[PDB]
């Protein structure tokens, strides 16, 4: 008889079994729902691409998921249970295609969330609000999110202090008021900071207290800028760890000024596509033949592909 | 008996 | 960038002040860069040859910090292009090339000399201007001396460079020559060698001139002194071609003779042996030569010299040939002693320290030098009243050194030694040093000679000391103190009778000793020194001190309680306590004992054995006046000192232990617990041997005599003989036993039926070694127990019983029967041959 | 659960009786396990608080027994106790490992964190129960053993290493290591050491203390390793250096200066490793050793008093005793450190620069004259040969003293003027001797003094090879250059005429188009004269030569000086050498005083030697090379401003003054009038002009 | 060097010093404590199958080791769980998940002598929470 087996051994058997055969063998008695349903078996889901219902996805964060990872998902269904706060901490949910109201009442849940990413959605002033909670978020990603106010981001970039990677690029809604609050509030523990796509947005002043605020700026990047001077340059020596820039799409840079750029000992790559024509890539890479140009034709910042993190169910 | 001299030439 | 080539085009301005400015700030600049460094070393290469004076100055003084920051490959071009200048045909670049590449040699490097040597061997080979010689040979001469290992396969070469010079019309080059030509000959290879010493001696076959043969043996000398073991194998041929010059009348020919003469000697032992008595003769004959002499000027005398150089060969062939000591009496001793008179003052060093090397060795030719003493101190008598400070230390020493040889040398002569020795102790102009070897002097003829010699002189004595007790400098008051010590030894022996009266002096001693007893913040060596000299003046001087005797006991007490000096307090009151003269130590005693028992558990041994030698000698000596309260302290801390960790320390201890109960017996009652029982586990250990063995039968024969409760005569029996019989790995612990017991037995009279007791009796053994231990002085059926106790199984018990009868033996009535049982059986001769074995060596 | 506790507790019993245990039972009490735990919702079955009851009183009844020792059994108690615990511990561990698989894992896993595992259990209730009540009596026992100890007694080492492993095991880290035990240990440190030092102070010299105080450090540190946590390293010895070495600074200072007025070398090397273990400690004893070495330059230099002014050996010897003296204490005692070596230097450059004989002599050029005298001294003829060993340290040491001279000039002066005398006189002690000198120099002095010197050298050699070739021809003659040589320039007498045109017409036929002057100040040679009663010698200059060969009886200086042509200045000087030697009968002298011959005159020796230097000569020479050298001085700092005028346009006032010093450190130093008066003199001579307004700057003008 | 196994039989098994140290529970015993060791638990064939496979891992061969029995590997498994050793059980555990995997939910029930206790509406219910 197997009915006298321990829960030790039950554990055992199935911590070798793939989502689908769990699922499978789930439906056998209720002694082994109990032994399916537990812990162990929810240490890290997937769900990348799948439509599924808020419902159902409440109710699985509920049951312990570290990791979720559910990327270009479909959930436009409203959300009509209560959870208690759950205890992911690497969620994704980039591309991911949920209403405001449904987004909202889930990032109202979660709190120890140590990594997100909403990469392509869209947030709202009281979403931002509820973020400001996590204040041990160590990445952040908001590329092509747009709705936010000035003083939402300004009150969510205060609370959080241990931020070591952020992405506030491509935003559509940006102005000069919003790409002033987010450098003077940015934290000064900040290593890898994008804020590409503000063309007409960001000044010279804006990038000097930047500079002079976050001293431990390890990659950068400042693409589309068509503000950008000998100055900025001067600025960029102020730090000593520029270990990654990018000045791509920079109609007011020169490209012969690019040569003084490797005065830096601790520049190692750097993207100018755009500005340098055919042909003088050659004379620049002569000139500064100890770093490599045009070599990262994807950016890395705050990039979830989940963290080093392998999904198991 | 014994004599010692010193001079000095120029052109 | 565009600065460096300012100051490198302004150095061609063509104008002599702009030309100065932008070299100093080129150079002050480069002070604390790709392509440029070759430019600027290139511009500093040639501004050598400038036309103005003041630039070379500055071009030649930059090329240390040139050197020292610029990369690695300008280094090897400076020096290349330094190295060809050197052989231009320009003087002044010849100069200016040599001075600058010896500041570039300074400021380091193994390629750099190999590219050095190949031009510098031309360099020295060329002698059309002696001025790059010089610097030449000093380079290269440098270069040999710091890692000239690397430098093999240059050797042949820089040897036949080196050679030819030897014939230059300047000196300078002969010497520096001799001087590379050393360094060549320290590490270089036996083919070289050889040529080398081939060539000089084949130079010296032919004498060409006066002056060259100098020079060859001034090289050959060197090469000698250098060298060392290489040159002996050839020294057959050099010896008769050095002594023949010797002849020749030549100050400073002989000199290098002489001086090649001491080197072959010191350093090449084996193959000098048979021409130790033609050097000796030469030294001797050319160690008196002093023409213009007899017993703003340019005279330039060379006639010391020779006698220093004769003076130094007598002193190391003395110091080397320990056989020919009678010849060396005979024949050297003798020339040496005459000239202790002679004018010049750096030779009498030389000769007194050959007489001192003599002495040295000596340490019969005793008989010779007993013989000789009285020259001795005839020269020495009118050299003791030199104005040469340097002159009266070597007569100083050579006293010393002759009292420490032979004890009773100067027996005869003290009346005329004295006054020197006084003259020099009060002396203004004389130093320190003098002083301090004038007093240890003295301390050795003070401790050497009998008492009766110093007596008439004791008046002459005593105030010089006593004022160089005063003198602030540290040193010379601890060497006044010392000689103080043993002047009151001196001045009233105890060990024999005498009739000197010392009254005048002990209360000049007294105030001299006691101004620096008083001190407590003098050196720590004066501290020591004061305390054994007031020590040493109680003991030897105490029924005349009267009132300061109660002080200086205290002052004594004082230093108990300090941690550096009291060892050498303890051995102070070990000392004062065992003087023949009755001093009263009982005011110090009764805080005195508490504070030498708490010296018992400090972990130190030295301290030990003197606190308990103390604590002896003042029990034997001052029972008279002992409390039960002080002697209990004592007694407590006494169960962990006795152990086997240390035997020497529990010997102590029971010796202690033995006069205590010999003159104290009324405490002996608080022994019964930790004591007797760590002493009884002692005596059951296996490393007991020797004096402790006397110690503790001495200790139980004068125990139970005293009768004390629990411990009589039955009780020691049973609790010596319990272990045994209530159930021991080793024999010599029944031995022990039997000994014990043995002693016991011995001390008490009445002790016949205890013997008879063990007598009808593992048991066995023991009793059958007590049985003989008692009979080994002491002789009280006997025979027959011992008979039939012989035929048992256990062959250490036959021995047992082998021994127990032959030394109860030890004889009218067991002589005979033991001689008669021997030839009885041949099963009993083992045993009787040990049996009379026993008795042979009991005899 | 019930069906197996009973057997469990007995069994459990067993290990804790610290006795045989049978591996049989062993492995009957982990079955007993098995069947208890196997029957989410993990069986528990409150097997771990059961087993948490029953550890709780044990140790209550363990504690009862030992609770009222004293110091000395309390420790060993805490020990023999602690360790049976642990190995018992350990084994029941051993027997209930199924429940921290399973059980306990799983409750940290749904985040209760009031759990451990059984021998964390073990360790938390032992620390919990008995460790509370026996810490501080456990503790004051080993203080009091560890006070035993430093006071010279034997202690057990084995109870103290127990105990700190205890405490450092219970930290279930050394977060009750420290709380319990480092902080009384350090404060019984504090308390013991103090005390120490102060009574220790009172008594022993302080001499000792130094030994002593490195003897305690040496076996603190040997005692921490020995029952001590490894830990405690950094803090016991920065607190125990802060009790010793750094409250006693001030009585270190004072003793420094007696220590330095008698010499303890190791004494000194002791205090200078005790106060380097202090953090900027060492500053106050250099400025005490550069003032201890001044004013003992200034007392050595004081002592000689007005002998040294006109003795250069003495004063020589009396600066490089203090200074070997005082090297050899800090090679020796402070082990060649920078600071020391520098205060060395510093006190150095200012007791040979200024001192009392500058004072007397009123100008402080007189310590160079007098270095350059005593190595003239050194190299010259004398009745004694030297030694080629001492010369040599002699020359080095000397050349040791030339560094901390500011004034160079001088010294180079006149030592090239008294070295052309030795080379034109043939008096030169030994040729090595002054090779070296030169290579010395050569190092320590600029290009262009020493060319000068080697011009000499290459004349002598070219003049010795000149005369030995003339010799085969046919007495000595030397020729020099009209420019090496410091040489200033009478009827030749009738009795060396014929030599003088026989030399006259070899040297114009060897070589042409040369003038030879002759000069016959610096002749010397030896006399012949019959018309004194007696056959004698005496060594004589041309002028003295030329007096006595006159007389061959009384004269008048008139015709004297008619005969001779010789000046009457220099006329009377040389006179008054002969009239010194009692060779002439007549101190002062007339123009028409009659002078005569002395005759049967009475030497000691027939060999007089008469070429005794002139008494005003030497101070003359003094004079006019103080002026030549004050003379030269101005050229070239003429020469320093203007060339560094035109370079830099325009130039402020100080950093004229400052640039203008590093030009000439090298030479002397510049006094700041004079260079004022230079810069006055070339505004004269309209080589540079101040600009309008911004006062105090200057500006080059072409 | 030499340590004796005993097993509930009666058996007495020779093992070496390195060969016993595979199981925690006798890894322990050897740790923290000429006889043998009873082994209440442990079955005559499964104590020599166990050191077999101790021996052999002193894949394919875990296939050819567990081609037996059902009722045999169970009892084999639980053998594992006692000794304490991991390789094994894992062995078991996977070659469970592998007999499991690749089979019906109706017929496995009957397979693992499991009577089926739902009711329509419960498994209704968790066939709809099953649609995922």
């Amino acid at each position: 008889s197997w009915d006298s087996l321990p829960d030790e051994l039950l554990l055992g058997i199935f911590s070798c079994l793939c989502l689908p055969e769990l699922l499978k063998v789930s439906g056998v008695c209720k002694r082994w729902y109990r032994l399916a349903s537990d812990e162990s078996l929810w240490q890290t889901l997937d769900l990348t691409g799948k439509n599924l219902h808020p419902d159902v996805t409440g109710r699985l964060l509920s049951q312990g998921v570290i990791a979720f990872r559910c990327p270009r998902s479909f959930m436009d269904q409203p959300l009509a249970e209560h959870f208690s706060p759950f205890r992911v901490q690497h969620m994704d949910l980039s591309n991911s295609v949920i209403e405001v109201s449904t987004l909202h009442g889930i990032l109202s849940q979660c709190s120890k969330l140590q990594n997100l990413s909403l990469e392509g959605l869209r947030l709202s002033d009281p979403i931002v609000n509820t973020l400001a909670k996590n204040s041990n978020l160590v990445r952040l990603n908001l590329s092509g999110c747009s709705g936010f106010s000035e003083f939402a981001l300004q009150t969510l970039l205060s609370s959080c202090s241990r931020l070591d990677e952020l992405n506030l690029s491509w935003c559509f809604d940006f102005t000069e008021k919003h790409v002033q609050v987010a450098v003077a509030h940015v934290s000064e523990t900040i290593t890898q900071l994008n804020l590409s796509g503000y063309r007409k947005n960001l000044q010279k002043s804006d990038l000097s207290t930047l500079v002079r605020r976050c001293p431990n700026l390890v990659h950068l990047d400042l693409s589309d800028s068509v503000m950008l001077k000998n100055d900025c340059f001067q600025e960029f020596f102020q730090l000593n760890y520029l270990q990654h820039l990018s000045l791509s799409r920079c109609y007011d840079i020169i490209p012969e000024t690019l040569l003084e750029l490797g005065e830096i000992p601790t520049l190692k790559t750097l993207q100018v596509f755009g500005i340098v024509p055919d042909g003088t890539l050659q004379l620049l890479k002569e000139a500064l033949p100890h770093l490599q140009i045009n070599c990262s034709h994807f950016t890395t910042i705050a990039r979830p592909t989940i963290w080093g993190i392998k999904c198991r169910l | 008996k014994k004599w010692n001299a010193v001079a000095l030439w120029a052109w | 960038s565009y600065h460096i080539s300012n100051l490198l085009e302004k150095m061609t301005s063509s104008d002599k002040d702009f030309r100065f400015m932008a070299t100093n700030d080129l150079m002050t600049e480069l002070q604390k860069d790709d392509d440029s460094e070759r430019k600027v070393v290139k511009m500093i290469l040639k501004l050598l040859e400038d036309k103005n004076g003041e630039v070379q100055n500055l071009a030649v003084k930059c090329l240390g910090p040139l050197v020292s920051k610029v990369k690695e490959y300008q280094v090897e071009t400076i020096v290349d292009t330094l190295c060809t200048n050197m052989l231009s045909d320009k003087e002044q670049l010849r100069d200016i090339s040599s001075i600058g590449l010896k500041t570039v040699i300074g400021e380091l490097a193994a390629n750099v000399c190999k590219k050095i040597t190949g031009r510098l061997t031309s360099a020295i080979a060329k002698q059309e201007d002696v001025s790059v010689q010089l610097e030449a040979l000093d380079i290269m001469a440098d270069m040999l001396s710091r890692q000239g290992g690397l430098l093999v396969n240059f050797h042949p070469s820089i040897l036949t460079c080196l050679l030819p010079q030897l014939t230059s019309p300047r000196l300078a080059v002969r010497k520096r020559t001799i001087i590379a030509l050393g360094h060549l000959v320290m590490s270089c290879g036996n083919i070289v060698f050889v040529d080398l010493i081939e060539h000089l001696l084949s130079e010296l076959s032919k004498n060409d001139s006066m002056s060259t043969t100098r020079t060859y043996i001034q090289c050959i000398a060197a090469i000698s002194r250098q060298a060392g073991h290489r040159i002996g194998e050839y020294l057959e041929k050099i010896i008769p071609l050095v002594v023949k010059f010797c002849n020749v009348d030549d100050d400073e020919l002989r000199e290098y003779c002489i001086q090649a003469f001491e080197s072959f000697v010191r350093r090449c032992p084996k193959e000098v042996y048979p021409h130790v008595s033609t050097i000796i003769n030469i030294c001797l004959k050319y160690l008196t030569y002093d023409p213009n002499y007899n017993y703003y000027s340019d005279d330039d005398d060379m006639s010391w010299k020779v006698r220093r150089a004769a003076a130094k060969c007598l002193d190391a062939v003395v110091s080397t040939r320990h056989e020919m000591l009678p010849e060396f009496y005979k024949t050297v001793s003798p020339a040496l002693i005459s000239r202790f008179k002679e004018r010049e003052e750096n030779v009498k060093a030389d000769v007194f320290h050959a007489y001192l090397s003599l002495l040295k060795q000596t340490r019969t030719p005793l008989t010779m030098l007993q013989s000789q003493v009285p020259n001795i101190v005839k020269a020495l008598h009118k050299q003791m009243k030199e104005k040469s400070v340097k002159t009266r230390q070597c007569c100083f020493n050579m006293l010393t050194e002759l009292v420490n040889v032979l004890p009773g040398a100067l027996t005869q002569h003290i009346p005329v030694l004295v006054p020197g020795i006084i003259f020099s102790l009060n002396d203004k102009s004389s130093s320190s040093n003098l002083k301090i070897d004038a007093l240890s002097c003295l301390y050795v003829i003070l401790c050497n000679h009998s008492p009766q010699v110093f007596h008439p002189h004791v008046q002459a004595l005593v105030p010089p000391v006593v004022a160089c007790v005063g003198d602030p400098f540290y040193k010379i008051t601890s060497e006044a103190l010392l000689v103080t010590q043993q002047l009151v030894k001196v001045i009233r022996p105890l060990d024999q009778p005498s009739s000197f009266d010392a009254t005048p002096y002990i209360k000049d001693l007294f105030t001299c000793t006691i101004k620096r007893l008083k001190a407590a913040d003098i050196d720590q060596e004066v501290k020591e020194r004061a305390i054994s000299c007031m020590g040493q003046i109680i003991c030897n001087l105490g029924d005349n001190l009267g009132s300061d005797l109660p002080n200086t006991l205290q002052i004594f007490l004082e230093r108990l309680k300090n941690e550096i000096t009291r060892l050498t307090t303890v051995k102070a009151l070990t000392l004062i306590a065992g003087s023949p003269l009755k001093i009263d130590l009982r005011p110090v005693l009764g805080e005195g004992v508490p504070i030498l028992a708490s010296f018992l558990r400090k972990n130190q041994r030295a301290l030990k054995l003197g606190t308990l030698s103390a604590l002896d000698i003042l029990i034997k000596n001052y029972s008279d006046s002992l409390t039960a309260a002080m002697i209990d302290a004592v007694l407590d801390e006494l169960p962990p000192l006795i152990s086997e960790s240390d035997m020497h320390v529990s010997q102590m201890a029971i010796s202690f232990l033995t006069t205590l109960a010999k003159v104290y017996p009324s405490s002996l009652s608080k022994i019964s617990g930790s004591i007797l029982n760590e002493l009884i586990g002692l005596v059951r250990s296996p490393l007991l041997q020797g004096g402790a063995l006397s110690a503790m039968l001495d200790f139980f024969q004068a125990l139970v005599v005293t009768g004390t409760n629990n411990l009589g005569y039955m009780d020691l029996l049973r609790m010596l003989t319990g272990p045994v019989y209530s159930q021991l790995t080793h024999k010599q612990s029944y031995y022990s036993i039997a000994k014990c017991v043995a002693a016991l037995t011995r001390a008490c009279p009445k002790e016949g039926p205890a013997v008879v007791g063990q007598f009808i009796q593992s048991i066995r053994l023991l009793a059958l070694l007590s049985l003989g231990e008692v009979g080994h002085h002491i002789d009280l059926e006997l025979k027959s127990v011992i008979l039939e106790a012989f035929s048992s199984p256990s062959e250490e018990v036959k021995s047992a019983a082998s021994y127990a009868l032959g030394s109860i033996s030890v004889l009218p009535e067991y002589l005979p029967f033991v001689l008669q049982e021997i030839t009885s059986q041949p099963k009993r001769q083992y045993l009787l041959l040990h049996s009379l074995k026993e008795i042979i060596s009991s005899a | 659960l019930d069906q197996i506790w009973d057997d469990l507790r007995a069994g459990i019993q067993q290990v804790y009786t610290r006795q045989s245990m049978a591996k049989s039972r062993y492995m009957e009490l982990y079955t007993h396990v098995y069947n208890y735990c196997t029957s989410a919702q993990f069986v528990g079955l409150e097997l771990y608080k059961r087993l948490k009851e029953f550890l709780k009183n044990y140790l209550t009844n363990l504690l009862k027994d030992g609770e009222d020792l004293m110091d000395e059994s309390v420790l060993k108690f805490y020990t023999q106790q602690w360790e049976d615990y642990r190995f018992s511990s350990k084994v029941l561990n051993g027997i209930c490992a199924y429940l921290n698989r399973h059980w306990v894992r799983r409750e940290c896993d749904e985040g209760r964190k009031g759990i451990y595992e059984i021998y964390s259990l073990a360790l938390v209730t032992w620390r919990d129960c008995l460790f509370r009540p026996l810490n501080k009596q456990v503790t004051n026992a080993v203080l009091k053993l560890i006070e035993k100890e430093r006071n010279g007694e034997t202690i057990n080492t084995r109870l103290i290493s127990g105990v700190v492993q205890s405490y450092v095991e219970l930290g279930l880290t050394l977060t009750v290591y420290k709380e319990s035990f480092e902080s009384q240990f350090l404060a019984d440190t504090e308390r013991f050491y103090t005390r120490e030092s102060t009574e220790f102070l009172q008594q022993n010299p302080v001499t000792e203390y130094m030994k002593k105080a490195e003897a305690r450090l040496l076996e603190e540190q040997r005692r921490v390793q020995v029952y001590l946590h490894e830990s405690t390293q950094d803090e016991l010895a920065r607190k125990c250096e802060q009790v010793l070495i750094e409250k006693h600074l001030e009585i270190f200072h004072t003793e420094f200066q007696n220590l330095l007025d008698a010499d303890k070398n190791e004494d000194l090397g002791r205090m200078y490793n005790l106060v380097s273990r202090i953090q900027d400690g060492l500053g106050e004893l250099k400025k005490l050793l550069e003032t201890h070495i001044h004013n003992q330059g200034l007392a050595a230099i004081e002592k000689c008093g007005e002998a040294a002014l006109n003795d250069p050996k003495m004063y020589v010897q009396t600066v490089l005793d203090v200074h070997k003296k005082y090297n050899a204490l800090v090679m020796s005692a402070f082990n060649n450190d920078a600071g020391f070596v520098a205060a060395l230097d510093k006190a150095c450059g200012r007791f040979i620069n200024n001192n009392a004989v500058t004072k007397m002599a009123q100008s402080s050029s007189k310590s160079p004259e007098l270095l350059a005298r005593y190595c003239d001294s050194l190299l010259k003829k004398s009745s004694k040969n030297p030694e080629e060993a001492e010369l040599e340290d002699t020359l080095n040491q000397v050349m040791v003293v030339f560094k901390y001279i500011e004034d160079k000039d001088v010294f180079q002066k006149f030592y090239a003027k008294m070295l052309a005398k030795r080379l034109v006189h043939q008096n030169s002690a030994s040729d090595d001797a002054e090779a070296s000198m030169i290579s010395k120099l050569k190092q320590a002095c600029g290009f262009e003094y020493t060319s000068k010197l080697q011009r000499m050298f290459q004349d002598i050699g070219v003049s010795k090879d000149l005369n030995e070739q003339f010799k085969k021809h046919l007495f000595s003659i030397q020729v020099l250059s009209s420019g090496s040589w410091p040489f200033q320039q009478f009827a030749l007498p009738s009795e060396l005429e014929r030599s003088y045109q026989r030399f006259t017409a070899f040297y114009a036929s060897r070589h042409s188009g040369r003038k030879l002057t002759w000069l016959y100040q610096l002749s010397k040679g030896e006399l012949v004269t019959n018309c004194f009663k007696n056959r004698y010698t005496l060594q004589a200059s041309t002028f003295q030569m030329a007096i006595l060969l006159q007389y061959n009886d009384a004269y008048t200086v008139q015709q004297l000086t008619d005969s001779t042509q010789i000046k009457m200045d220099i006329l009377a000087q040389v006179l008054q050498i002969l009239l010194k030697s009692k060779l002439l009968v007549l101190v002062e002298l007339k123009p028409d005083t009659l002078i005569k011959l002395y005759l049967g005159y009475k030497n000691k020796k027939l060999r007089v030697n008469i070429n005794v230097p002139m008494k005003t000569e030497q101070k003359q020479e003094q004079e006019t090379t103080h002026k030549n050298i004050e003379e030269d001085r101005k050229l070239l700092i003429q020469a320093a401003i203007v060339r560094i005028m035109k370079m830099r346009k325009v130039l402020k006032h100080q950093q004229l003054l400052g640039e203008v010093l590093t030009q000439l450190s090298s030479r002397f130093k510049p006094r700041v009038p004079v260079i004022k008066k230079c810069i006055d003199i070339l505004i004269e001579k309209e080589y540079l002009e101040r600009v309008d307004g911004e006062k105090d700057t200057y500006s080059y003008l072409a | 060097p030499s340590i004796k196994l005993q097993s509930s039989d009666g058996e007495i098994f020779e093992v070496d010093v390195e060969i016993a140290k595979q199981s925690v529970t006798i890894k322990t015993m050897l740790e923290d404590l000429d006889d043998p060791v009873p082994l209440p638990n442990v079955n005559a064939a499964i104590l020599k199958k166990v050191i077999q496979w101790c021996t052999h891992h002193k894949p394919v061969w875990d296939q050819e080791f567990l081609k037996v029995d059902q009722g045999t590997l169970f009892e084999l498994i639980l053998a594992a769980n006692y000794l304490d050793i991991k390789g094994l059980l894992d062995v078991t555990c996977k070659t469970v998940a592998n007999m499991i995997k690749g089979k019906t939910p109706e017929e496995i029930r009957k397979t693992f002598n499991i009577k089926n206790d739902f009711t329509e509406e419960e498994e209704a219910q968790v066939r709809k929470e099953n649609q995922w």
